[PDB]
């Protein structure tokens, strides 16, 4: 009976979650159309935490659909699992953010951003507890990114005590699928850093990256990539929607990661990912997770854990396993490679376990690292901003819409504070 | 007549719970249902014509936990109302468990336990299963003992706390919950019984041949340490020992009530039928350093005090012979003040097996609980831990923005630190 | 040499020497000079003698806690050397304590 | 027929069948079938216990398996041993060279 | 579990593996599509339900025999993940394997030595097949081998390495190759087994009558030899010689760890009935320098040490009455300060004969691996190979244009001339 809302923003956002709450409904057994058809009762025991019962043993989702262009709103209702979703909800504009950071926070979210606050506060007051907010989004557009980190900033002044969860990607180097993608980054990270309760950081490089040696796709789509995020989000309220031998809700696992309030960026990588090819011949055990959950390929951000020790982390089990086999490998993974792991925070890593995995999986694992390597991104983003704003790069589209230059260098102010924060305590 | 109260607080204080009230409808053949198809006076209540529910509480603030209770096989066993959920998980925050959410929910614990003290006639004592390492356990446990030492004056309090491992630990801000618990079970527990999740798993390892023990066979056999040191007020023995008995002989100073546990016979079906239990090969079994529930070496302290659980076919007469035997032991001392330490019990009933379990059928058991110096090492386990820990102030935003203000982070540390001078000034020679 | 020789003589240990470096290998000899030389605060129960390297490293960790306590300094390298049994590191450890309880010269 | 007209021209590429990437072979050792995924924690039965607890069965029977199987094993080396060293001076031998001389 | 990795490194590894790993599915009854239809844990990883998989790696720069693994009668055999192969080949280049096209290859040999490491729970030994006459065999070996002892201390290796022949050879710059590589085995293998293919040439001509040998023959009866060498661990026998076991008996000194090899029954089902295979028969046939699988003349040097792995209906009493009659012979010559150099190894299982082999059904075998101090004349032919080729320094600029340094040529020289200062004086009276 913990609730979580669930926000998506922009052509990024609906696209993630879409493929989000085709994977939750088909855990928890929710058919297209809306009834249930699953093969247990544990699936009713926490139908709550994502949906709200309707008259006719429908189940709808807890979800906010929302963004500045009425296209990809027709998008997720066109598809499959798409008639679940309340019609009210869904909040559309009409002119478009067109990847400016100004108008989706400024100039043209504004008239949105009272329409989407009264869903939020319907949304909030219908159920009984509020666990936290779910928010998925990008950061290098203008409607996820821009309008985005605006609604982050206005559900925390009215709800200062639920968590906040941000599966927000950020723009990558090498794909780079917008040119003032490093002004809008910069941008959202200020308001992300004093308003989220905690991030998770994603890349499509390192998506594409996991695409290709992982699971050997020869040609991953791009739906294949909101799978593997699809797979990340039902790892995380695992222990909220089952039960287990050992319980971690999303204020559980805050409090153990975070030592400080703006440490708040992690990494995900959901462990079992096997090619085809090679899923007759790998054999799922507890130590057979451990060796594809730490390993630096598998995490989901470019950042290299490798660089910087880990300051915490997280493990998220599912299936039939042995507390002792389970935490008996976090203490291998501590003591073989102690160079990778903080000195004055003894025992760096929490273990959580389910008793009901995944569909059609023996066993799952999700991890949620807190690092001094995640540093390495955000220095890319500041040496890309720093590049083009001292030529005043690009800026007549955000200076032109209400945004001084004074906060272009506030945020970048706080760029570098963050990465001094992380930097200190890699010595 | 004689009852105790076991009040289970904590996700882990459930699940231990659970495997207890297992084990309890088994030793008294009472069914699933609560339907017997005088020994059960002590821990089931006689509720109107055939019908038995159990004098215990089940609350956590993490609703998952407690429902599982509620949906699972022992549903009509409890009263429904007598297992009490909470809205939200104290989530391994110490202020969360003790000023922000676990002061809602104690106003109701409190009341039942008035309707099951009521109920009994005499009450001998209660029972307290938590961990000091989470949110619940420590906050909310703290809170509950407090208010049970002003609501019932000099009643006897049994504290059965989960304690966090030196290797082995599944949180990270445990070291900060446990040194906050450990001021708030110094003056209010009257018996501190330490358990350890490593020692457990050790005891497995070997003893019960498992080499993926889970926390549903450590339960088990804690199970098996509660009903053995509580079979003396259902079931007629020689010696019977009550809990008033058992504090002042195992209690030489009212801070020093800290304890260890050892269950002597753990044998699996398999090894049974090869192994000898005697008397003195229990005895000797028990007092093993390896046997031990905590991870903690008795050599390096001092045995303060002793007591023994002599379950099933033991006569008296062998008892003081594996005694004496323990006595001229070099490796195993005792205090210079203390001349006469066992204080041994004996029943006449043998430990009974749960289906399903890995514990095999065995004549007699030994359940040692003993008092030593040795226990002070544990404490400067994690006075060190914490200490490097709070060195510069990681995870205090979390507890300082609930309630809790920074200077209660100093009086919980001299409080370890004032405890620690305690166990090497009374185990000094003197 | 000769002077640590009477030395460990004088203290009657039950241990016989021998070859020293393998015979203060576990740590049973250095524990019972600790506990003569301080009688209150160590003695000799909370001791095992055997070649076990976890029960070494518990009688080593045990002298090491204690001696910080009570101010008496010896290297963690030349406890790690006796432990792993190299060549000098016990005979180095003799002199440096014949020297740290009561002081004499080395030639 | 439910789709914008936009999207039914290439509802075939947008949408697919992106559920592979996660699900496994039935003929593997990671596939479950949808029967021990939902198991409930048994604590007054006991054969739930143990179908909850099934790993410590598993590995309970591969250690019986394989002393049965060394048991096998070393009762034919022994059948052997015991046929090898019934030769002596009063077996069968040099009978036939006594009998042709 | 008494658990082993084989690794085989270059076009040799990958042709000899194949028929290794072919006979070791035929041992334990496993078939090529990886189902039994318990001693298989030493050599297959029992992945779940139904399937075994080898812990091997089949590395090569080469990608044409690494795919015709994939695509030949064992595709559902083999992990495809372990299969690594690269864009070009190293290309008879020792500069090439190290250097330039080494590097981009072994960081993914070590990541799935890593995934094999730990999932073995006691792993014994790492058993390297690689070609020292080749590019890929010497240059990717010896970097690999640099790789494992840093990234594995104190644990053993086991060598079997192709070594050119003094006659014949299938290349010009192999005497290039082998010679800078055999510093790289040197302080890094822990045992090193001879083989040259002369010599497993002239086995085929007189013992199995096989006049037109192919390399499919050679890596048949070579993979005879390193199945007796491992028997002891897969099947209960009379005396089990573990991996641990044959180096201390072996090699009396770090540096010297070259041992010939013999394989004593070696017939075809012509010749079999005719011949009554006795132990004493048998083990005469070993020690004959004809059975020898490196073209070197024994009586040359001096048997330094001895091993003897006995296979099938042996009786442990008749094996004594072998080693005293050895012993008793004069033509064979033992080392004054080694009067015991016999490790006799007694197995309870016959060997596996593969559906068309040359070799027959027998019902003992012994293979023999004896350290001799006639390794040193194996060295010396190489080295005059070196000596003229080096003078006029030719086919040096592809060595050099290639990352290696002129002076590492040089430097490989007195290595080899050290080794033959040392193999000299320890066999001496
Ligand atoms: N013996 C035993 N110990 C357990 C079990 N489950 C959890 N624990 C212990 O509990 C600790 C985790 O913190 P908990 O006390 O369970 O926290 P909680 O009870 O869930 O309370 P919250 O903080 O509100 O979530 C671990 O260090 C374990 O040692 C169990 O089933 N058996
Ligand atoms: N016994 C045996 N030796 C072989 C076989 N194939 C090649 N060799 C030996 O290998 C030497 C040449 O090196 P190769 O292994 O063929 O090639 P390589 O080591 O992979 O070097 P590159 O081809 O450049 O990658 C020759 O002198 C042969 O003696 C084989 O199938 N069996
Ligand atoms: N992984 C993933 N990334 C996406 C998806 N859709 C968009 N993106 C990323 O989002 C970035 C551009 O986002 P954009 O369309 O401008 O977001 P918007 O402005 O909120 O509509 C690109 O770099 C894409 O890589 C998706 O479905 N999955
Ligand atoms: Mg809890
Ligand atoms: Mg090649």
């Amino acid at each position: 009976m913990r609730e979580i809302v669930h926000i998506q923003g922009g052509q990024c956002g609906n696209q993630i979650g879409a493929k989000f709450w085709e994977v939750v409904s088909d855990e928890h057994g929710i058919d297209p159309t809306g009834t249930y058809h699953g093969d247990s009762d544990l699936q009713l025991e926490r139908i709550n935490v994502y949906f709200n019962e309707a008259t006719g043993g429908r189940y709808v989702p807890r979800a906010i659909l929302m963004d500045l262009e009425p296209g990809t709103m027709d998008s997720v209702r066109s598809g499959p699992y798409g008639q679940i979703f309340r019609p009210d909800n869904f909040v559309f504009g009409q002119t478009g953010a067109g990847n400016n950071w100004a108008k989706g926070h400024y100039t043209e979210g504004a008239e949105l951003i009272d329409s989407v606050l009264d869903v939020v506060r319907k949304e909030a007051e219908s159920c009984d507890c509020l666990q936290g907010f779910q928010v998925c989004h990008s950061l290098g557009g203008g409607t996820g990114s821009g309008m985005g980190t605006l609604l982050i900033s206005k559900i925390r002044e009215e709800y200062p005590d639920r968590m906040m969860l941000t599966f927000s990607v950020v723009p990558s180097p090498k794909v780079s699928d917008t040119v003032v993608e490093p002004y809008n980054a910069t941008l959202s990270v200020h308001q992300l850093v004093e308003n989220a309760d905690e991030c998770m950081v994603l890349d499509n490089e390192a998506l594409y990256d996991i695409c290709f040696r992982t699971l050997k796709l020869t040609t991953p789509t791009f739906g294949d990539l909101n799978h593997l995020i699809s797979a990340v989000m039902s790892g995380i309220t695992c222990c909220l929607r089952f039960p287990g031998q050992l319980n971690a809700d999303l204020r559980k696992l805050a409090v153990n990661l975070i030592p400080f309030p703006r440490l708040h960026f992690f990494m995900v990588g959901f462990t079992p990912l096997t090619s085809r090819g090679s899923q007759q011949y790998r054999a799922l055990t507890v130590p057979e997770l451990t060796q594809q959950m730490w390993d630096a390929k598998n995490m989901m951000c470019a950042a290299d854990p490798r660089h910087g020790r880990y300051l915490t982390a997280s493990a998220l089990f599912r299936g039939r396993m042995s507390t002792k086999e389970v935490d008996e490998q976090m203490l291998n993974v501590q003591n073989k490679n102690s160079s990778y792991f903080v000195e004055w925070i003894p025992n760096n890593v929490k273990s959580s376990v389910c008793d009901i995995p995944p569909k059609g999986l023996k066993m799952s694992a999700t991890f949620i690292g807190n690092s001094t390597a995640i540093q390495e991104m955000f220095k890319r983003v500041s040496e890309q901003f720093t590049a083009m704003f001292r030529r005043k790069a690009f800026l007549h589209w955000y200076t032109g819409e209400g945004m001084d230059e004074m906060e272009f260098t506030e945020a970048e102010s706080n760029m570098n504070d963050l990465v001094s924060e992380y930097q200190q305590y890699q010595d | 007549m004689r009852e105790v109260i076991s009040i289970h607080i904590g996700q882990a204080g459930i699940q231990v719970g659970n495997a207890c009230w297992e084990l309890y409808c088994l030793e008294h053949g009472i069914q699933p249902d609560g339907q017997m198809p005088d020994a059960f006076n002590t821990f089931f209540s006689e509720t109107g014509a055939g019908k038995h529910v159990p004098r215990c509480i089940f609350l956590d603030l993490e609703p998952t936990v407690v429902d599982e209770v509620r949906t699972g096989t022992y549903r009509q066993l409890f009263h429904p109302e007598q297992l009490i959920s909470g809205k939200e998980d104290a989530a391994n925050n110490f202020a969360r468990g003790h000023y922000t959410i676990g002061k809602e929910i104690v106003d109701l614990a409190l009341d039942r336990i008035r309707k099951l003290a009521d109920n009994c006639t005499g009450l001998q004592g209660f029972l307290v299963f938590n961990a000091v390492g989470g949110g619940t356990g420590s906050g909310l446990g703290s809170l509950l003992l407090e208010r049970l030492s002003v609501d019932y004056g000099k009643k006897s309090k049994l504290g059965f706390t989960v304690y966090p491992s030196p290797q082995v630990s599944t949180a990270v801000v445990e070291p900060y919950n446990s040194v906050l618990s450990t001021h708030s079970l110094l003056e209010h527990t009257d018996v501190a019984v330490m358990l350890d999740n490593e020692a457990i798993y050790d005891i497995c390892r070997r003893s019960l041949d498992i080499e993926r023990p889970t926390y549903t066979n450590l339960n088990r056999l804690i199970a098996q340490v509660i009903s053995s040191l509580t079979a003396s007020l259902r079931f007629d023995g020689a010696l019977n020992v009550d809990i008033t008995e058992f504090q002042t002989n195992l209690v030489p100073y009212p801070r020093i009530h800290f304890m260890l546990s050892s269950y002597a016979p753990i044998i699996s079906a398999e090894k049974a039928y090869h192994e000898q239990l005697s008397v003195a090969e229990i005895t000797n079994a028990a007092f093993e350093p390896a046997s031990m529930m905590v991870k903690c070496d008795p050599r390096h302290g001092k045995y303060m005090a002793c007591c023994l659980m002599y379950r099933g076919d033991v006569v008296p007469k062998d008892v003081n012979a594996s005694v004496a035997t323990i006595k001229t032991k070099r490796t195993i001392q005792f205090v210079d003040w203390c001349p006469t330490g066992f204080k041994c019990g004996i029943n006449y009933q043998p430990p009974t097996v749960v289906p399903g379990g890995d514990l095999a059928k065995v004549q007699r058991a030994v359940c040692m609980i003993s008092n030593s110096t040795a226990i002070g090492e544990i404490f400067s386990r994690l006075d060190h831990k914490f200490d490097l820990m709070y060195a510069k102030r990681a995870f205090v935003h979390w507890y300082v923005g609930e309630g809790m203000e920074e200077g209660e982070f100093s009086e919980a540390r001299e409080d370890l630190a004032a405890l620690e001078k305690d166990f090497e000034e009374v185990g000094a020679e003197s | 040499h000769r002077d640590v020789l009477k030395w460990v003589q004088g203290l009657d240990l039950s241990q016989s020497l021998k070859n020293c470096r393998r015979d203060v290998a576990n740590g049973f000899l250095v524990a019972e000079i600790f506990s003569r030389y301080f009688p209150a605060d160590i003695q000799m129960h909370s001791f095992a003698n055997a070649a076990s390297s976890h029960f070494k490293r518990d009688n080593w960790t045990q002298l090491q806690a204690f001696c910080g306590r009570q101010g008496i300094n010896l290297p963690g390298d030349l406890v790690e050397g006796c432990v792993q049994g190299v060549h000098g590191a016990a005979i180095a450890l003799l002199e440096h304590l014949y020297e740290a309880f009561t002081g004499k010269k080395v030639p | 027929t439910h789709a914008t007209g936009r999207f039914s021209r290439f509802w075939d590429r947008r949408y697919a069948d992106t559920s592979h990437i996660t699900s496994v072979d039935p003929c593997s050792a990671s596939y479950a079938p949808s029967e021990g995924t939902y198991v409930r924690k048994g604590w007054g039965s006991g054969d739930a216990s143990s179908d909850f607890l099934t790993y410590q069965g598993a590995d309970r029977d591969q250690r019986a398996r394989q002393r049965q199987a060394v048991a096998v094993r070393t009762t034919a080396r022994s059948e052997v041993e015991a046929k090898l060293s019934g030769l002596d001076d009063a077996s069968g031998l040099d009978d036939g060279r006594l009998q042709v001389a």
